[PDB]
């Protein structure tokens, strides 16, 4: 149609083409214009002319007030970080140095810089630079501690709710508890002095910290406490933040009726306000796909991580931890979904991507690098079985052995010996030893895996049953201890149908194993007794398979706020 | 395939 | 385990092996033993010392009294009929002769003869030999006209209602109206004598007749009347027949809501009282498969017909009218189901089976032979499309043409020009002409069929939608008359969304036709519009497409008697 | 298959 360009979009391209002469005068332009000049520099690809200005804190304070075009700033910021220049670490250090100089000032200048820190530290934390956002908040925190009145106590607890969030994406859990304890010190002081603070966002972080350390018993306790303080006056960003973390603790609690209403309300609440492109919406989808994968709704769990990844791949550039986290979970979901098929080439690409990103931006001994490392190892051991080349079978299976042990060490260093995540690596390493023909070694890993999970989770739980089936296949298919395997298969059968029914698609490896269990010990009557149940499993799975996609399952306005909270709280 | 989905 | 045989099953073997020297004394045995000797004879395969005894009316009366083992009697009878002996015609002629002889007697002998005729005619009509059942029921009716007592009037009504069932199955429709007039004459002279008799079965038979004759409005009115006259005291067979015929009439009335309830109640009530082997359950399954096929639920209909064939295949031996009808209906259902796939390996076998049976037992010019022929012809043109040969393709097109034209002649002679079946033959012939590259003749036939159906079924019907879709496919692909094809496709999709919503399977074909239509005329805006519409259609079809296994959809006790009929009546 | 199912 050949429509001419607006005079604005023409004057933008004429001051950018004359940027060297006009760099001094551009910084004096209004915020809406100034960001559009800088975004034009990114569009032209002149990142050096741009990162020379974002490294200054004052300019990055001006381009942080453009809230409409923040989604363009994240892609412009992430492009700088991959370009070279450490624009995140320079901004965080340049703020801490400037923040440390106004300690001997009044409460007007200090509140000006604290608000800069809350939008800068609120941006680096949003872009994934948790190790660099914490340095901003730790400087904002020490501004609130200087003045000990009722006014600044509400900001010190506003830093500690954010410090507790940048210390979980950075997997610094052992500092998280000390942060929460310091928050209560600034909460009890404020609450006692005739001013009650909303303790809803802060307890939501503990619903993810204690979830991360596999304290699901403690996670659900703070899940209830978080939602008891949900008020309609809270920001939607805070409210959707509590819901997604509350869902993750409820799903791992293996109760799914209360879990769906929390996260489907969260996805709706993060889609009507934030829209289908804001990273927070994709953040909710990532936790929504956690619900789908644990309820055996694996078919549409891949489609919700792919949606979650595609949002983050557009807002958060190439090499970002948030993109890498989506690559990790999508690789795991594609691993689970296509486990039966045995084809892992898209899943391997996603798992390899999540390591090519995290190893670039995180140290070699980071906990989040360990969880993303186990997913490649799970994929590698299946390729090391499906491939028919013995040389490839041995070497690829050995590579997956170094990844689990490296992943186990990082989990064992921070989560301790007695945790589900540490035991989750024992079970994965147990399955690997089964494929490595080390059936003697595979016995003691699963025994240590079940004993840790049984002691912590309980005698009957979904995670315990899924670990037993790993041991049951060991005692049945390649160790010939059918008497020992007889109770193990039955143990997982009861738990498997306890929370999913007979149509649980994971029972295929449980029912078929029972058929091979009875094939070598006689009693062929029970072979047909389990043979029709496998057909019953076939009938009860494909009939319920036909269901609409979860993206439209939430639809438009399914329920209302302050109603899902009350419905969940009373139950 | 006999060990179900890896945890 | 080697369980020793019962003394009953040992004495049976010791009597059958002596059958030559003891057949005189077997005929005086108890009724429950006599059928066991004869079933042992059938099991031994000696179908000549058995058909030598079933050809008597007196012996076959005792065998008919064993109402428990009647599936075995049906299998034995069908084995005899295929064996070569004509037990159906011999029994009917013998009963007519004895009836005409004992017509001049008292009421006790006449009552015994009429009851023997009712059980024998019920058996022959149940086995399929409708032409050989009139000769029994006409004799029973002749017995019922001699006296003027109350029971004689009521049993004349029973003769006239059973005699209508053996003529709709024989496609003697021109005599069915006379039979109904006689039955309503008897009912009126019964009402004038202060004793009302139930008329649910009679009006159900009228419903079956007028649905067969494609009088859809009359069929709906008469099934309404039947279900208004149905009570709780009626036998199970009458209630099941009324329900299934009302369901068959409701579906062609394009009312698929109440028809679902009626057919589900019929299938449940048949499978509860009769079982999974009684042929009445097979007939209900056949009607339910018709209902499923005519609500675009082909994947369940073909599964139901496969069941409905199996009951009829087991109970009714080999070459039978009912087995042939199940083969024909299943072949059409499999033809629709595998139309998209294009492969027809069992559909052709089943369609040829229904002609391999009917040609043996029915005359050359019988309507059941027509419809079955039509189905095979349809499959033939599909094998014309898939085959890459040219001489074979032309020969198969000519064979399908002969089958379609003979079927059209039979339907046109027995139904007249202005009926839905004749127009369906016109439409099938037009589709074949479209395959035969005779596009002028194809559009002529399609225009005639659309005019006939629109004049009868109105401007909106599923069959009219199918016809206009076929004509649109002819126009937009062969004759290149895109302006007519556009409005024809719009009419087809309008009727499809009116009746079945957006889940209609023909929406795929008509949307692809519209896509190529707009591509040929160059308007790419609507090309992309209907491309996204077809993407939405495929998405909604794939989202809602699951195996249901409608056999257990009735479950156990879904509804209650005298409740589905009340809902159907008050839902008008 | 260029056209809908047969009648």
């Amino acid at each position: 149609e050949w429509i001419p360009e607006t005079l604005y979009n023409t004057a933008i391209s004429a001051v950018v083409d004359n940027y060297i002469r006009s760099r001094r005068d551009i910084r004096s332009l209004p915020e809406n214009i100034q960001f559009d000049v800088y975004y034009k520099l990114y569009q032209q690809g002149r990142l050096c002319q741009l990162g020379s200005e974002f490294c200054e804190l004052e300019v990055f304070a001006k381009v942080l007030r453009a809230l409409d075009k923040r989604h363009l700033l994240h892609h412009c910021f992430q492009a700088l970080m991959d370009h070279g220049v450490k624009v995140a670490s320079v901004l965080a250090y340049s703020f801490s140095r400037r923040c440390s100089y106004i300690a001997e000032s009044d409460a007007a200048v200090k509140e000006k810089a604290i608000q800069v820190g809350f939008v800068l530290g609120g941006f680096l934390s949003d872009a994934g630079w948790y190790s660099d956002a914490e340095k901003v908040f730790l400087s904002c925190l020490q501004l609130c501690t200087l003045h000990d009145e009722m006014l600044h106590w509400f900001r010190a607890v506003e830093c500690c709710v954010r410090l507790l969030h940048v210390r979980n994406g950075n997997c610094k859990y052992h500092l998280g508890e000390e942060t929460f304890k310091l928050a209560q010190t600034y909460m009890d002081k404020l609450s006692k002095h005739g001013q009650q603070a909303n303790k809803a966002a802060l307890y939501g972080e503990l619903c993810a910290l204690l979830f991360a350390k596999s304290h699901y018993d403690e996670a659900y306790k703070w899940c209830i406490e978080a939602m008891k303080e949900i008020t309609a006056g809270l920001p939607v960003k805070v409210v959707v933040d509590v819901l997604r973390q509350a869902s993750k603790a409820c799903v791992v609690k293996r109760e799914f009726k209360k879990a769906e209403q929390l996260i489907k309300h969260a996805v709706y609440l993060a889609r009507d306000h934030f829209g289908s492109k804001h990273p927070k919406y994709s953040d909710t989808l990532l936790d929504y796909g956690f619900y789908l994968l644990n309820v055996d709704n694996i078919c549409q769990s891949v489609a919700i991580y792919q949606a979650a990844l595609d949002i983050r791949q557009s807002v958060f550039g190439g090499k970002n931890i948030h993109v890498a986290t989506a690559h990790e979970d999508l690789a795991y979901s594609s691993y689970v979904h296509q486990y039966s098929s045995g084809k892992f080439d898209n899943a391997l690409f996603h798992a390899e991507r999540a390591i090519g990103i995290i190893t670039h931006i995180l140290p070699e001994d980071h906990l989040l690098l360990a969880s993303s490392k186990r997913v490649k190892a799970l994929i590698l051991e299946e390729i090391a079985i499906d491939c028919h080349n013995k040389e490839t079978e041995q070497r690829l299976l050995q590579e997956a052995h170094d990844l689990h042990l490296s992943s186990l060490q990082l989990a064992k260093k921070a989560f301790g010996e007695f945790n589900v995540q540490t035991a989750k690596h024992y079970g994965n390493l147990g399955r690997l030893y089964q494929s490595m023909r080390k059936f003697k070694e595979a016995e003691e890993m699963h025994i240590k895996a079940i004993q840790i999970k049984e002691q912590l989770l309980g005698q009957e739980d979904y995670e315990v049953a899924l670990s037993v089936g790993h041991l049951a296949s060991l005692y049945n298919y390649d160790m010939n201890q059918y008497e020992n395997a007889e109770k193990l298969y039955l143990r997982s059968i009861a738990i498997g149908k306890k929370l999913f029914g007979e149509g649980y698609s994971g029972l295929e490896y449980d029912y078929r194993g029972l058929i091979k269990l009875y094939n070598s010990i006689g009693n062929y009557e029970k072979v047909f007794e389990y043979h029709n149940v496998l057909s019953n499993w076939n009938r009860l799975r494909d009939r319920q398979y036909s269901v609409t996609d979860a993206l439209e399952d939430v639809s438009t306005s399914p329920q209302s706020t302050e109603e899902v909270v009350q419905s969940f709280l009373i139950s | 395939q006999k060990r179900a989905s890896g945890q």
